[PDB]
């Protein structure tokens, strides 16, 4: 019956999970991962610059 | 495309003294801190030769040859000249594709 | 959470609004979402100054190196090895706690951030409107746009409704 | 504590409630201490989460090795040791301050899921009881046992007793 | 911060009020005046003032690099002994920061707890008696002297003694 204002927050269709000290597995809306995981397998040169035996 | 301009095109030097072969790139051949230019020494009737890798260091090559320069101006230093230093010399660019040659520079 | 409001007394997230991480209204005008923009910011500010500073605090971390020894020389092998394997586990163990930590603080940052937005819109209403709470203001008078607009920025005119709000309550 | 109710608002603990870290009556039929199970097992998951986190994050810690050096290795002796007792040092840090901070949050967890306890009653009864300010809420109406049990499981029917508690608040 | 009273609810310090960190300022017909909450300052100063002991006291186990010499069949120790030095060097100056840091956070956190917990101890004791201003203040609903104000200050107001004159003061409102 009322004008009415509310109070909320963001959600959306994220799955990205983050741990924390009291729970694991915990969705949120954004993340970042700050681990490297992966490389090309190979030995290359370093800045234009290797000596291979 | 890095055009590089030799200077000068022709250059005749006394026996034992200084021959100054100057290279200029359009645009700089220079990061990662180091020069990407290299020298290649063609005495007459033959392939070309490596002198000088990244501007400065010397690939069995006598001291005689001195690498210098940075960033967009380079220099190709004999001194003392010797008698087998007839030859023209080049200098080319890695640092981008497509990779080029300066006209080269004659020595007599 | 710490502070009782994100999955708390507001028992939920606004798909609906996508501006902003925490915000706000329904009148006669019509009904839409918006982002506080002030104290988003905010927020994103602490947050990327947190994660700036964790990559900060990390230059100074240890640097494994190659080193090689022969077949008398096994015990200082084996130092060098439990050093190394030594420094790279402290390291790991800083890397997760500090992530592990800090989260745990940034999850209740945002409940924090949003238990304080409530109560800014709150401590501006007072008797001029009802506690519903769910995180909703039932007003005791009529507000615009212009009016939402006043409560959203902090420049609500108390007594302003006053008069006409306390007439509404008293007929209640 | 940091929320202002373990110890706070609320002066004290109840030997008197025994099933449970935090609850809650009295009406006609009696009066009883009892269990929020619901909080309470919050906490219990939280805390022993906790523990194993902090057992856990512990499985990659220095191990020290027994080496041995003659008369002319003094130095890579003295280098050995220097390093086994600068991890023992580490470590007994790394661990002394784990249990010194998540202490510190451990007590304020509490402190917290009672001050979201009360809020959590305070926010469904709103105006049909009174806020004593000390925990406990005198209400402007009859609360039967099932009434009692309806608070105590989120399931509080305000409007059903509006009526009567506002007639009862304005005869006061 | 935190809590939302420091720099929240409560827009801003006092420079007049100077013999505490949290406190009152009252206003009636008597005059007006600042003065400290001596029981939560002297709270805080005890907490803070363990804070800063216990920070100094985790730190006495701390590593402490010794003058060692080699020579140059020796470069591999020398240079392990350098790493090893370095190593914990840059491990403690991580852990002297971070602390600092962290409990820095928490220290501003801490008395933003300790000024809303302020605010609530006044509120919980004026009940209807006052009107929540909402800047920090409550207006009351009766009169409220010298020894009145002294009362809610160390916490021995007499809700239901103004109970009463409060009521009718709300209900001409
Ligand atoms: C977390 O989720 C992953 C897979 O998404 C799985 O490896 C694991 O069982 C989960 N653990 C907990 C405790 O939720």
């Amino acid at each position: 019956p009322g004008d009415q204002i509310c109070i909320g927050y963001h959600a959306n269709n994220s799955t990205e999970q983050v741990d924390t000290i009291m729970e694991k597995n915990v969705t949120v809306t954004h993340a970042q991962d700050i681990l490297e995981k992966t490389h090309n397998g190979k030995l290359c040169d370093l800045n234009g610059v290797p000596l291979i035996l | 495309d890095i055009v590089l301009t030799q200077s000068p095109g022709s250059l005749t030097v006394s026996l034992g003294q200084r021959a100054t072969i100057s290279c200029r790139a359009s645009e700089s051949v220079d990061n990662f801190g180091k020069s990407f230019m290299h020298w290649y020494q063609q005495k007459p009737g033959q392939s070309p030769k490596l002198l000088i890798y990244r501007a400065s260091n010397r690939e069995g090559i006598p001291a005689r040859f001195n690498g210098s320069g940075s960033g967009t101006d380079f220099a190709l230093t004999i001194n003392p000249v010797e008698a087998d230093d007839v030859a023209t010399y080049f200098c080319q660019q890695s640092n981008e594709d497509p990779r080029t040659f300066g006209g080269g520079t004659k020595l007599e | 959470g710490l502070f009782g409001a994100i999955a708390g007394f507001i028992e939920g997230g606004w798909q609906g609004m996508v501006d902003g991480w925490y915000g706000y209204h329904s009148n006669e005008q019509g009904s839409g979402y918006a982002a506080d923009k002030e104290s988003t910011q905010k927020a994103i500010d602490g947050v990327t100054n947190k994660v700036n500073s964790i990559i900060d605090k990390m230059n100074t971390q240890f640097e494994a190196v190659g080193r090689e020894f022969n077949n008398l020389e096994r015990r200082i092998e084996n130092l060098n090895k439990q050093m190394e394997d030594g420094f790279l586990d402290v390291w790991t163990y800083n890397a997760e706690l500090l992530v592990l930590m800090e989260n745990e603080r940034t999850l209740d940052f945002h409940d924090s951030n949003v238990k304080n937005l409530y109560d800014k819109v709150r401590l501006q209403l007072r008797d001029n409107a009802k506690e519903l709470g769910n995180g909703c203001f039932e007003f005791y008078h009529k507000c615009d746009n212009e009016c939402m607009e006043s409560v959203k920025n902090g420049t609500y005119d108390y007594p302003q409704y006053s008069e006409e709000a306390r007439l509404n309550r008293e007929e209640i």
